[PDB]
């Protein structure tokens, strides 16, 4: 298991060898705005048993969960 | 003391695309 460490445009050393599970990652912004919300994702904890919803990550188990920044996503 | 910090971080535009 890997995930992306910033990515954004180059890259650095991914994989993450702690917590072999999920990679964490997603986000913050207010509400769902889509639009704002310039912010970054966690990056890989060890489990998501949880289940909230306002917080800034569940969980990223794949090897490409880092999405796009907010103000230009795509 | 003035610092004027950013809140949350960014993704974007990091450094290394120099």
């Amino acid at each position: 298991i890997v995930c992306h460490t910033t990515a954004t445009s180059p890259i650095s050393a991914v994989t993450c060898p702690p917590g072999e599970n999920l990679c964490y990652r997603k986000m913050w912004c207010d509400a769902f705005c889509s639009s704002r919300g310039k912010v970054v994702e966690l990056g890989c904890a060890a489990t998501c048993p949880s289940k909230k919803p306002y917080e800034e990550v569940t969980c990223c188990s794949t090897d490409k969960c880092n999405p796009h920044p907010k103000q230009r996503p795509g | 003391y003035r610092g004027w910090k950013h809140w949350v971080y960014y993704t974007c535009c990091p450094d290394t695309p120099y």
